[PDB]
C-alpha cells in the first residue's frame, strides 16, 4: 500500500565496452529497502569537454549522445535486467562510435543518467517520476579528473519549490540533467544552459536575482560552482548583457572569441561588480535600528516616541543623524486583529488611520519633538474601544540618504536607502496589548524570492525592511518570527485609498497580486499554516468601492471568481458585495469551513 | 757565462721564431738562465733530482707546472692551484707549446677544437638550435671563462654570472624601475650560457616558463593544451602563437616605464 | 727573416647564394661576394724594439686585427678591432614605415580595424624587413712593465652595435609586432697597477662600463581600433643609458706547502635617464631617476698540503648587491581603473655568500680521489622566500694506470631548503597558495657523469662519457616539479699510419621537465610536460701531404637535430607541433704551396637547413588580436665557396 516516495540511486558498475554503454546500479526507497520490479525507465548517454580543448578561454562542454526509453512490458531497444533484490542492469542498444555528430572519446568523462517513469510496479505499488546519473572513466569506470557542477537544485528551489514544475511536464526535476541535455549541438543556439537560464531570468525585478549567488554560491554538489567569475565568455556574459555585439565591435571592443576575455575580466572584478550593490545595500541597512513605543492618553490620543538605534541597539540623540533621514513615516490604526480606522474614514467608526511623517528632507515635521534625544508626537483623538479596539497600533518606515556604504546628509540628487522597519504596541486602558497572529505567514519564505533586502514600497513611500526588529513572537525551534503584521495600518478591511476598488485589505492584497505569477504554484510558498480561527475575529471586507463581503468568501475570491464557484454563494448566509452593515451582520455566518478543510499542502480539501 | 753550448748537440724542427725564443727582455734566455730555466743545467743531461731533464709534456711527469709558475702568476693564473684543470692533473703543457712560433690555442679560431676535445658536452650543445656564435668562430670559450679558473663557480672571467654577461649585454644590466626579479638575480634561471632546442637560449620558452613561477588566478595561470583535434589550434590564440605571453608582456627583462610593473611597455 | 720585417699576408673572396640571410652565418657577410684580408707580420732590430700586426679575416663578420708596438720587455701599446655579425631574418613583414627609426608610422591612409583580419590595408602595406645585430669594437691600450716588481695596465674600447629586434607594443590585449631599433655604443675601460715578487703578488684592478642608447623610447601608431583608454599611439621605454664602475684588490701568498688568495671588490651602477611620459596621462613623482646599486665582494681561498698524499682546500666568497634607489608610487594603468592603480617600485637587493672545502687524496700516482662540501646561502628582497640555503657534497675519482685505459666518475647530491615560503603582497593579483618558483624551493638535486678513454692500438683512440643530473622539487605541488637532463657521447680517431686522420662523434642529450598548474587557483588541475632533446654527429677526413708540394686537404660532415616537444593535460592532452631545426654541414677544404713564396686554398661548402616553429607557422593576421611578422620557417640548401691566397713578405 505505501506507495514509494523516493528513489535513491546507488551506481556499482558503469563502463563503454568497445563504444556500447552499460550500467549496473541499486535502487531503495526512503527507508533503504529495495525497490524491485521496475517497469519504465529513459537513459542517456553523454560525454564532457573540458575547458580549453575548444579555444583558449571557452568553458567545458557536453556532448550529448542520445536516448532509449525501456519499457519492461513493450519494446526495448537495449538489455534491460533485473535481479530482484534491488540491483539492476542495462545495456544499450547504441553504439557511441556509430554516432553521426559526436566523434565518440575513450578518454573524456562520461556521464549516464536516468529518468525514472512514474510508472507502477506489477504488484500495484505507485512509482515516483525519479532521477539519476553517474560520471565516469569510459574504461576504468572511476571517479573522473574534471567535472561541469555548476549549479544545484537546491538554489533554484528556494523559489521554484520543485524544478520539475518549470518546463517539460514535471520529466525532469535535478538541474544536472538539464545541463547536460541543454548544450551545443542538441538544443538550437541560445537555448544553451549557460544562456538559456540568465535569458529566462533577467528581466525579472525578484530582489534575490540582483546577485549572483541566489543560483551560484558554494554547495557541496557542485565542485565547479566558482566558475561562474573564472569562465567569462561572450555567449555566457552577452545572455545578460544583450546589447553587446562582441564580434562586431559595438558596445565593447571587438572580440572575435574567447582567448582574451579572461585576461581583463579576472575573476575578483567581475565578482564585486555583480555582488557589490546588494552587499553595499546591506552594509547601509545595518547601521541603524529603531524602537518605539506607543502610550494612550485618558483623551484618546496616543504619544509616540521613536528612538534611533546605533549597530549594537543602543540609542542616539537623533538630531546626530537627523540630517541624514529623508523620510520617517508612521502609520497608526487600532485593533490589531481587525483594524477599525480605513484607509479612509472607516464605515463604522468613521476615523481614518493617523498618517504623520516625522521627518521629511532632515526636517522635523509639525507637532514633532526631540526629548532626551528621541523623538515625539502626539495622535489625533482614536476611537479606542473595549477587547481588540484597546490596542493602538503604529508601523514605521525609515528612508536615508546615503552613498556606497555611508549615510549622508540628504540633497536634492540624494540616493536613498530604506532601513529596518519598526512595529509598536499601545493601550488606553494601560493592560497588555493585543496583538494580531503571525503563526500562518512567515516572512522568511518571501526572502526566497525577494531577498533580505527587500525594500518594501520604496519609491513612494519611505520604503520598509522586515526583520526581527518587528518580532513579537516565535515558532516551535525558538527562533524570532518576523510577521507582515504591520501591513494592516494600511491595509485595512475598509481597503486603501480606492476603498474597495483595488482590494486592498491585506486578507487579500498579497493573494491578487501573486496569484497571476507563475512561479507561485502551492501556498506553502507562504504558509506554514492556515489560521482558520483567526475569521472568527474579522468582520467584513471591502472588495469593490462601498461594498464588502463576508470575510472566508473574500478571501477566496481573491484568485476564485465569484461567478465560477458552482455551487453559489449566498447560500451559505455569505454576503458578496453587499452594503456594510448586511454584510458584517452575515460576517460570521458562513458555512464553507463545515465542508472545506484546506492545508497548506491541499487546499481543494472537502469533508462533506 | 751563458752555456751556448746545449743548442748544437740538438738537431740545428724547434724553432725559436716565438716569445719564448726572443732575446731583448730580462725574461727566458737574455739576463735569465736560458734553456736552464725550463729544463736544467746544474750538470745538463746525459749525466732525477737537482737534474737536467725536464720532459714537459702530455708523456712523463705530472704537476710540472711549478717551473713555469715561478714565472707566470699575473692577475689571471689566481685560483689555479685549486683549480679544476690543476685537481685534474691538467698541465700548461697539455694546452699550450712553447717551441713552435705563435701559439695555437691564442689563436681565437681554434680555442674551441682545443677545449671541445675533452668538454664533448660543449660540441653538442653549439650545434643547437639557438647559441652562442662559436660554430663559426664568431666567439670562443674565452669570452666567458678564464682556463686557468677563476673565484667564480664555473670559472667565469667575471665576478658573478651576471656581470660577465653585462661585458656584452650591457643594455640589460641594472638598475631599471620596475625589475623582473629573476633577471636581476642570476642570467640563468631561464637562460642556458652554451645553446638550446629552443630559441634565445631557453630552459623553456613560451608560455610554460612564465607558468613556473606565475600562478595567480586567471589567464596566467590556464591550461592551454594547444593543438587539441577538438578545436584549439597552437597559432590561433596570443597566449601559444606568436611570442605567447610576450605579445602582451614584451619587456621580459624589466621597464624603465613609469607604467611598465607588468612588463607591458 | 729573424731581423726586419717578417711574415705573411693574404686575401681572399668568395660567393654565396641563395639570399635566405640565416646563410650568411656559416658565410663570412651578408653580401652576394665576400672580401677577406688575412695578415701575420713582425719586424725588429732596434735595441728590442718589437711591432707585430696580425689580422683574421677581416673584411667580413668575426673579423680582428691586433697591432702591437713598443720595447719588448719595457712597454708595449696596442690596438685592436673585432666584429661579430649574427643574422636572423629577412622573411618577416610589417605594415611600418620608418622601419630602424625612433617612430613607427601607418600610411596617412591607414584605415583601423578592431583585429588583423579586418585591417583593409594591412596586407597591401607590408614591407620587407632584416633582423639582425652588427658589433664593432675597437680598443686601445697601453702597458709598460717595470724593472722590479710594478706593472700597469690601461686600455680602452668601443663597441658599436647596430640592427633590429623583435618587440611587442600594444594596449592592453591588442599587440602589434615592432622593430625594435638598437643602436647601442658601449664603452669599457680597465686599469691596473701590480706588484709582484718571489712568491707572492697584489693586484689594484678598475674596471668601467658605459652605455649609451641612441634612442630612449619607442613611438608606434596602433593598427587597431582605439579600445578603452583611448589611444592612438604607444611610447615603449628602450633600455636606458647606464653605467658601472668596480675596483678589485686582489693578493697572492705563494709557498711551497700552503697558498693564500684574496680578493676584494667595490662598484657601483648606476642610472639617470629621463623618464617616458609620452601617451602617458599621469603625473611621474620624478621626472629622471637616480638609480644607484653598491657592489660589494669579498674571495678568500687557502690551498695547503698537509701531506703528499692528500691536499686539502677552502674558500668562502661574498658577492652584495643593494639596491637603495628610492620608492615612490607609481601611478599604472587598469582596465579595471579609469584612474590607475597606484604600485611602490620594489628595488630588489640580492645577497650571496658560499663556503666551500675540499680534498684530494693521491691513493696512487695514476689514481686520484677527491671529495669536497659546499654551502651556499642567498638572501633576497620583496619575495615568497627571504633566504635559501643549499647543502651540497661531491665527489670524483680517476683512474689512468691500467692499461691504455683512463676513466674517471663524479658525483654530487646538493639539498636546497630555506626560510618560510609565503607569497608577496607586492604582486597585483596574489599567486596560488602552492606555488613555488624554482630559484627558491626546496631542491634536491643529484648529478653523475662518467667518462671513460681507450686507445690500445698507437694512432686510434676513442673516448666515450655519459651524464645524468636531477632537480627534483620535492615540497613543489605548482610550478616547476622536476627536471632531468641525461646525455651520452662518443668519439673516435684513428689512422693506419697513413698520414690522413679520421674522426666521428655522437653526442645525445635530453631534458625532460615536468610541472603543474590549478586553473581553479586552488590544486592542481593541470600538468605539463616539455622534451627538449639533441641528437648531432659528424665525421671527417684530413690527409697532410709531406715530402711534396706541400698540399693538404680535409672533409667535414656534420648532422644535428634540435627538437622540442611540449603537452599539456588537463582532461585530455593536447600539443604543440612541430618545433625543430635539422641541418646537415658539409665543408671541403683543399691548399697547395704552389711558388713556395706563396699558398692556395680554395674552401667550398654546403648547408642543407630547415626550421619550423608551429606556434609562428602562421601569416600576419594570422592571430585576430596581433599583428604579427608572418612566417619564420626556413629551408634553403646554400652552395657556397671562396679562394684565398698568402704571400710570404
Ligand atoms: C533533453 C534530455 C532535455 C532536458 C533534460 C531538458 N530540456 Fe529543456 N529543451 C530541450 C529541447 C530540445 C528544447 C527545444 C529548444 C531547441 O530549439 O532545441 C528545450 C526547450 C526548453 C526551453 C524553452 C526553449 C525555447 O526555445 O525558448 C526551456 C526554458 C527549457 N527547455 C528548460 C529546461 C529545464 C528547466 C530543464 C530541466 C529542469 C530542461 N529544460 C531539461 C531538451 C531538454
Ligand atoms: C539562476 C537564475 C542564475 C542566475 C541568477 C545566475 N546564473 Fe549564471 N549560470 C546559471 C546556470 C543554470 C548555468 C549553467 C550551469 C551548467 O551546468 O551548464 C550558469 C552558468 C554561468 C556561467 C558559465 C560557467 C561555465 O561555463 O563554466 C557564468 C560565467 C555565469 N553563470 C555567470 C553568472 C553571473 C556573473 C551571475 C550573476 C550576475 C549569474 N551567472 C547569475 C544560472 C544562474
Ligand atoms: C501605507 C502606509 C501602506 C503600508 C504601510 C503598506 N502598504 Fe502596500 N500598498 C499601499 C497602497 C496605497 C497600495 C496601492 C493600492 C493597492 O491597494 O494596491 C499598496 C499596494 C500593495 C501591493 C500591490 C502591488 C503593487 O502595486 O506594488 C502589495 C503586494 C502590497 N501593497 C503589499 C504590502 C506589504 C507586504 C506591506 C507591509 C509588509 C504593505 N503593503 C504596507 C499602502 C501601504
Ligand atoms: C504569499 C506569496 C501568499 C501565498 C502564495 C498565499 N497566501 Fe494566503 N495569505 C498571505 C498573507 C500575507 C495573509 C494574511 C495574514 C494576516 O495577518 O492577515 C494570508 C492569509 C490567508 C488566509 C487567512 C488565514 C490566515 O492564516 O490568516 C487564508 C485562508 C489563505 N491565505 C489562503 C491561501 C491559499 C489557499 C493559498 C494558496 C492556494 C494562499 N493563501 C497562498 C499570503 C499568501
Ligand atoms: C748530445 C751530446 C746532447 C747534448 C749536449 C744535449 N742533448 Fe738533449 N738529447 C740528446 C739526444 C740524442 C736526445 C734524444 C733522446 C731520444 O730518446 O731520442 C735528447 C733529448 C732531449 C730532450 C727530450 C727528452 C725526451 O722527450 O726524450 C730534452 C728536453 C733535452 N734533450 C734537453 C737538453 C738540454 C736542456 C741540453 C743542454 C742544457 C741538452 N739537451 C743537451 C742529446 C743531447
Ligand atoms: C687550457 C686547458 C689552458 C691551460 C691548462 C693553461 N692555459 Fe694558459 N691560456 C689558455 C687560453 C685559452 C688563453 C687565451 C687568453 C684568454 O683570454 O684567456 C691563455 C692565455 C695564457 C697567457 C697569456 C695572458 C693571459 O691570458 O693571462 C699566459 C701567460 C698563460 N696562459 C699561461 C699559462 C700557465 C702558466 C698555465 C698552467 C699553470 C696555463 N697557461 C695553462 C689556455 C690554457
Ligand atoms: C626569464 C625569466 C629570463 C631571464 C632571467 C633572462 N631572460 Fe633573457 N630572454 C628571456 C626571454 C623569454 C627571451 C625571448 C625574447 C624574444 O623576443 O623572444 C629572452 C631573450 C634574450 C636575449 C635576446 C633578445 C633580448 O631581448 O635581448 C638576450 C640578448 C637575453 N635574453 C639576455 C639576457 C640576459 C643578459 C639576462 C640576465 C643578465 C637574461 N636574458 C635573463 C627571458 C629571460
Ligand atoms: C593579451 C592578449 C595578453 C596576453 C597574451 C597575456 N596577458 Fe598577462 N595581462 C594582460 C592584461 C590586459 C593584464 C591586466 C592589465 C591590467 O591593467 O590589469 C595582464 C596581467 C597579467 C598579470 C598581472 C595580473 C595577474 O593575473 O596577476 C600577470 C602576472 C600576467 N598578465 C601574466 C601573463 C602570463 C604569465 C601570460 C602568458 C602565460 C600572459 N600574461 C599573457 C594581457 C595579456
Ligand atoms: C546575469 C543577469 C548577468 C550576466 C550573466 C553577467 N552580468 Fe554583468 N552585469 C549584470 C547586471 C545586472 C549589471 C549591472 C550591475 C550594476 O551596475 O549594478 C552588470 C554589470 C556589469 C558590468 C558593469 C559595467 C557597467 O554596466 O557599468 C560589467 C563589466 C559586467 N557586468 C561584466 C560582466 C561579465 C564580464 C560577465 C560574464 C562573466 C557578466 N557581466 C555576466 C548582469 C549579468
Ligand atoms: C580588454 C580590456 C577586454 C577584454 C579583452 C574584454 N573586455 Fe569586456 N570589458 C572591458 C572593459 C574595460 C569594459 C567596461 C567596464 C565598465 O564600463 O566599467 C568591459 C565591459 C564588458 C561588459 C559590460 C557591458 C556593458 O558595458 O554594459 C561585458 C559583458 C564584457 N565586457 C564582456 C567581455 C567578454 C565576454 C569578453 C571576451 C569574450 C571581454 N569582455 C573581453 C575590457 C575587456
Ligand atoms: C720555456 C717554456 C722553454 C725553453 C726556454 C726551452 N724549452 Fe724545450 N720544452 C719546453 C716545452 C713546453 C716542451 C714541450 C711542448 C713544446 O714542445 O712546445 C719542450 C720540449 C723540448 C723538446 C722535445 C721535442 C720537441 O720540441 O718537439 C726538445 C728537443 C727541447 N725541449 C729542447 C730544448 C732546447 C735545446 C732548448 C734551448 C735551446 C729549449 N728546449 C728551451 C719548454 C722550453
Ligand atoms: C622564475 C622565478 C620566474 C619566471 C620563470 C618568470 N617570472 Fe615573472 N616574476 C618572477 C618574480 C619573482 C616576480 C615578482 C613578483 C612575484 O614575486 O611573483 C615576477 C613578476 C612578473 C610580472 C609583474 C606582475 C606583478 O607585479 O604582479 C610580470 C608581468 C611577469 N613577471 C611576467 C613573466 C613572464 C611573461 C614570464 C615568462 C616569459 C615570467 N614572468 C617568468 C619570477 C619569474
Ligand atoms: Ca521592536
Ligand atoms: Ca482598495
Ligand atoms: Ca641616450
Ligand atoms: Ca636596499
Amino acid at each position: 500500500a505505501p506507495a514509494i516516495q523516493i528513489l535513491n540511486f546507488t551506481f556499482d558498475k558503469s563502463v563503454i565496452t568497445n563504444g556500447v554503454p552499460s550500467v549496473e546500479f541499486t535502487v531503495t526507497n526512503e527507508n533503504d529497502l529495495p525497490v524491485v520490479g521496475l517497469q519504465k525507465m529513459r537513459f542517456a548517454a553523454a560525454q564532457l569537454i573540458p575547458q580549453g580543448a575548444t579555444g583558449a578561454g571557452n568553458a567545458s562542454q557536453w556532448q550529448y549522445f542520445g536516448d532509449e526509453t525501456c519499457d519492461v512490458a513493450a519494446t526495448c531497444p537495449g538489455t534491460f535486467v533485473d535481479q530482484k533484490n534491488g540491483h539492476y542492469s542495462y545495456t544499450f542498444n547504441m553504439n557511441l562510435t556509430a554516432n553521426a555528430k559526436i566523434t565518440y572519446n575513450d578518454q573524456l568523462a562520461q556521464r549516464v543518467l536516468i529518468r525514472a517513469y512514474n510508472t507502477p510496479l506489477p504488484d500495484g505499488t505507485q512509482v515516483p517520476n525519479s532521477n539519476a546519473f553517474v560520471d565516469f572513466t569510459a574504461d576504468t569506470g572511476a571517479a573522473p579528473t574534471y567535472s561541469r557542477k555548476i549549479v544545484a537544485t537546491e538554489s533554484c528551489n528556494t523559489c521554484h519549490q520543485d524544478l520539475a514544475n518549470v518546463k517539460h511536464g514535471g520529466a525532469y526535476s535535478d538541474v544536472n540533467y538539464c545541463a547536460t541535455c541543454h548544450t551545443a549541438g542538441k538544443v538550437g543556439v541560445g537555448k544553451e544552459f549557460n544562456v538559456l537560464v540568465h535569458a529566462k531570468h533577467k528581466d525579472l525585478t525578484l530582489g534575490s536575482l540582483e546577485s549572483c549567488q541566489s543560483c551560484h554560491a558554494a554547495n557541496d554538489a557542485a565542485p565547479d560552482w566558482g566558475n561562474w567569475s573564472r569562465i567569462p565568455t561572450a555567449a555566457t556574459c552577452g545572455s545578460c548583457h544583450s546589447t553587446v555585439d562582441f564580434a562586431a565591435g559595438k558596445g565593447h571592443s571587438q572580440q572575435l572569441d574567447n582567448s582574451n576575455c579572461i585576461a581583463c575580466h579576472n575573476s575578483d572584478w567581475t565578482a564585486e561588480l555583480h555582488t557589490g550593490k546588494t552587499a553595499d545595500k546591506k552594509a547601509v541597512i545595518a547601521q541603524l535600528g529603531m524602537q518605539a513605543t506607543l502610550v494612550g492618553q485618558t483623551d484618546d490620543t496616543a504619544v509616540l516616541t521613536v528612538s534611533i538605534l546605533d549597530k549594537d541597539g543602543n540609542a542616539i540623540d537623533a538630531a546626530t543623524v537627523q540630517d541624514k533621514i529623508k523620510r520617517l513615516e508612521t502609520v497608526t490604526n487600532v485593533g490589531p486583529n481587525f483594524p477599525i480606522m480605513g484607509y479612509n474614514k472607516s464605515p463604522g467608526s468613521g476615523a481614518a488611520k493617523i498618517a504623520k511623517d516625522l521627518v521629511k528632507d532632515g526636517a522635523l515635521q509639525a507637532g514633532v519633538t526631540l526629548v532626551d534625544g528621541k523623538l515625539v508626537f502626539t495622535t489625533p483623538a482614536l476611537p479606542f474601544g473595549t477587547g481588540d479596539t484597546d490596542t493602538a497600533f503604529t508601523f514605521i518606515g525609515l528612508e536615508m540618504c546615503s552613498t556606497g556604504t555611508s549615510l549622508t546628509a540628504c540633497t536634492v540628487d540624494s540616493a536613498t536607502t530604506s532601513m529596518k522597519a519598526e512595529l509598536a504596541f499601545g493601550t488606553k486602558s494601560g493592560n497588555a496589548p493585543s496583538m494580531r497572529h503571525v503563526n500562518s505567514v512567515n516572512f522568511s519564505t518571501c526572502q526566497g524570492c525577494h531577498s533580505d533586502t527587500f525594500e518594501i514600497h520604496k519609491g513612494h513611500h519611505s520604503g520598509f525592511v522586515m526583520t526581527e526588529q518587528v518580532s513579537h513572537a516565535k515558532d516551535a525551534n525558538g527562533k524570532a518570527i518576523v510577521g507582515v503584521d504591520g501591513c494592516v495600518a494600511c491595509h485595512t478591511p475598509d481597503g486603501t485609498y480606492a476603498s474597495g476598488a483595488n482590494k486592498g485589505a491585506f486578507e487579500m492584497k498579497l493573494h491578487v497580486i501573486h496569484g497571476e505569477q507563475g512561479v507561485i504554484k502551492e501556498c506553502t510558498q507562504c504558509h506554514n499554516d492556515f489560521n482558520l480561527d483567526a475569521f472568527k475575529v474579522k468582520g467584513a471586507l471591502a472588495t469593490s468601492a462601498g461594498k464588502y463581503t463576508t470575510p472566508i468568501t473574500a478571501t477566496c475570491t481573491s484568485c476564485h471568481a465569484p461567478e465560477s464557484i458552482g455551487h453559489g454563494l449566498e447560500n451559505m448566509g455569505a454576503i458578496v458585495n453587499g452594503d456594510y452593515v448586511q454584510a458584517n451582520q452575515a460576517a460570521q455566518s458562513e458555512t464553507c469551513f463545515y465542508c472545506h478543510k484546506p492545508t497548506p499542502t491541499d487546499h481543494t480539501q472537502v469533508k462533506m | 757565462k751563458g752555456a751556448d753550448s746545449c743548442l748544437m748537440c740538438h738537431k740545428k724542427m724547434d724553432l725559436f721564431k716565438g716569445v719564448h725564443g726572443a732575446i731583448d727582455s730580462s725574461k727566458s734566455p737574455m739576463a735569465g738562465l736560458q734553456c736552464e730555466a725550463c729544463h736544467g743545467p746544474l750538470g745538463q743531461h746525459n749525466k732525477e733530482p737537482m737534474i737536467t731533464f725536464g720532459k714537459q709534456s702530455t708523456l712523463s711527469a705530472e704537476k710540472q707546472n711549478s717551473v713555469c709558475m715561478s714565472c707566470h702568476q699575473d692577475d689571471k693564473r689566481v685560483s689555479w692551484n685549486g683549480s679544476h684543470h690543476d685537481n685534474a692533473d691538467v698541465a700548461c703543457a697539455s694546452c699550450h707549446q712553447v717551441h713552435v712560433a705563435k701559439d695555437p690555442v691564442l689563436s681565437k679560431n681554434t680555442e674551441m677544437e682545443v677545449c671541445t676535445s675533452c668538454h664533448t658536452k660543449q660540441k653538442a650543445d653549439m650545434n643547437k638550435r639557438s647559441s652562442h656564435p662559436l660554430k663559426w668562430a664568431q666567439m670562443t670559450c674565452s669570452d666567458c671563462h678564464n682556463p686557468h679558473g677563476s673565484m667564480t663557480d664555473s670559472d667565469l672571467n667575471k665576478p658573478s654570472i651576471n656581470e660577465t654577461c653585462y661585458s656584452c649585454h650591457a643594455e640589460k644590466r641594472g638598475p631599471k624601475l620596475w625589475e623582473h626579479a629573476p633577471v636581476t638575480e642570476n642570467c640563468v634561471t631561464c637562460h642556458n650560457p652554451h645553446g638550446s632546442v629552443n630559441d634565445a637560449m631557453l630552459k623553456t620558452r613560451a608560455p610554460q616558463l612564465c607558468q613556473q613561477c606565475h600562478a595567480s588566478d586567471g589567464h596566467a595561470s590556464n591550461a592551454y593544451l594547444g593543438n587539441t583535434g577538438l578545436g584549439s589550434n597552437v597559432g590561433d590564440n596570443a597566449f601559444t602563437g606568436g611570442r605567447s605571453c610576450l605579445n602582451c608582456h614584451s619587456q621580459v627583462h624589466g621597464s624603465n616605464h613609469p607604467s611598465g610593473k607588468l612588463l607591458q611597455r | 727573416v729573424e731581423t726586419g720585417t717578417s711574415g705573411t699576408v693574404g686575401v681572399g673572396v668568395g660567393y654565396n647564394s641563395e639570399e635566405d640571410i640565416r646563410s650568411a652565418n656559416a658565410f663570412g657577410t651578408s653580401n652576394e661576394v665576400a672580401g677577406k684580408l688575412d695578415a701575420d707580420v713582425t719586424f725588429r732590430g732596434e735595441k728590442g724594439y718589437r711591432a707585430s700586426v696580425e689580422a683574421y679575416q677581416l673584411g667580413m663578420d668575426g673579423g680582428r686585427l691586433e697591432v702591437n708596438a713598443g720595447k719588448q720587455g719595457q712597454y708595449n701599446v696596442n690596438v685592436n678591432y673585432r666584429q661579430i655579425a649574427t643574422y636572423n631574418s629577412n622573411s618577416a613583414l610589417t605594415p611600418y614605415s620608418g622601419v630602424g627609426s625612433d617612430n613607427l608610422t601607418l600610411p596617412d591612409n591607414w584605415v583601423t580595424a578592431g583585429s588583423s583580419s579586418q585591417m583593409p590595408l594591412l596586407m597591401d602595406s607590408l614591407n620587407s624587413l632584416e633582423l639582425s645585430l652588427k658589433r664593432e669594437r675597437t680598443g686601445l691600450g697601453f702597458d709598460y712593465q717595470g724593472e722590479s716588481l710594478w706593472s700597469t695596465h690601461v686600455s680602452y674600447m668601443r663597441e658599436e652595435k647596430t640592427g633590429l629586434k623583435k618587440a611587442s607594443g600594444g594596449f592592453f590585449n591588442q599587440s602589434m609586432m615592432l622593430a625594435e631599433p638598437v643602436d647601442y655604443t658601449t664603452d669599457s675601460i680597465e686599469a691596473g697597477i701590480k706588484l709582484k715578487g718571489d712568491n707572492w703578488f697584489t693586484a689594484l684592478n678598475y674596471n668601467g662600463s658605459i652605455f649609451k642608447n641612441e634612442y630612449n623610447q619607442l613611438n608606434f601608431d596602433s593598427a587597431f581600433n582605439p579600445t578603452f583608454g583611448a589611444q592612438t599611439s604607444g611610447s615603449i621605454a628602450l633600455d636606458p643609458d647606464n653605467q658601472s664602475h668596480t675596483v678589485s684588490l686582489m693578493g697572492q701568498y705563494n709557498d711551497s706547502t700552503n697558498v693564500l688568495s684574496a680578493r676584494l671588490l667595490t662598484g657601483q651602477m648606476s642610472q639617470d635617464q629621463a623618464l617616458v611620459t609620452s601617451g602617458y596621462g599621469y603625473q611621474v613623482p620624478t621626472e629622471a631617476l637616480d638609480a644607484k646599486v653598491d657592489l660589494i665582494g669579498l674571495n678568500l681561498k687557502v690551498v695547503s698540503k698537509v701531506t703528499n698524499s692528500l691536499r686539502l682546500s677552502g674558500s668562502y666568497d661574498y658577492n652584495d648587491r643593494d639596491n637603495n634607489t628610492q620608492i615612490e608610487e607609481w601611478t599604472q594603468v587598469s582596465i579595471n581603473n579609469v584612474n590607475g592603480k597606484v604600485a611602490y617600485n620594489t628595488p630588489y637587493d640580492n645577497t650571496s655568500q658560499r663556503f666551500k672545502v675540499a680534498a684530494d687524496y693521491r691513493i696512487t700516482r695514476g689514481m686520484k680521489l677527491d671529495g669536497g662540501y659546499d654551502f651556499r646561502r642567498d638572501e633576497r628582497n620583496y619575495q615568497d622566500r627571504e633566504t635559501t640555503d643549499e647543502n651540497t657534497v661531491w665527489a670524483r675519482f680517476r683512474v689512468n694506470s691500467f692499461e691504455t685505459w683512463d676513466m674517471w666518475v663524479k658525483g654530487s647530491y646538493g639539498q636546497r631548503d630555506g626560510s618560510e615560503y609565503q607569497a608577496s603582497e607586492w604582486t597585483s593579483s596574489e599567486t596560488n597558495s602552492l606555488l613555488r618558483k624554482y630559484n627558491l624551493a626546496n631542491r634536491d638535486r643529484t648529478q653523475v657523469e662518467a667518462r671513460v678513454t681507450h686507445s690500445p692500438i698507437e694512432s686510434l683512440t676513442i673516448d666515450f662519457g655519459a651524464r645524468y643530473a636531477l632537480d627534483d622539487y620535492t615540497d613543489t605541488v605548482i610550478g616547476l616539479t622536476e627536471s632531468k637532463d641525461t646525455s651520452y657521447d662518443a668519439n673516435i680517431s684513428y689512422m693506419i699510419t697513413d698520414d690522413l686522420l679520421a674522426n666521428a662523434f655522437y653526442n645525445y642529450q635530453i631534458i625532460e621537465s615536468e610541472q603543474a598548474g590549478s586553473s581553479n587557483y586552488s590544486t592542481p588541475t593541470w600538468t605539463g610536460f616539455i622534451e627538449d632533446k639533441v641528437d648531432v654527429v659528424g665525421a671527417g677526413i684530413s690527409y697532410n701531404n709531406l715530402l711534396e708540394n706541400k698540399l693538404r686537404m680535409g672533409l667535414d660532415y656534420t648532422y644535428s637535430d634540435s627538437n622540442s616537444n611540449t603537452q599539456v593535460r588537463q582532461g585530455i592532452t593536447g600539443d604543440y607541433g612541430d618545433y625543430f631545426a635539422k641541418v646537415h654541414n658539409i665543408n671541403l677544404y683543399a691548399q697547395y704551396q704552389a711558388t713556395e713564396k706563396m699558398a692556395l686554398r680554395f674552401d667550398y661548402k654546403i648547408e642543407n637547413y630547415k626550421d619550423n616553429d608551429a606556434a609562428n607557422d602562421i601569416a600576419v593576421n594570422g592571430i585576430w588580436n596581433v599583428v604579427g611578422f608572418g612566417d619564420n620557417s626556413h629551408d634553403y640548401t646554400a652552395q657556397m665557396i671562396m679562394l684565398s691566397m698568402s704571400y710570404k713578405i
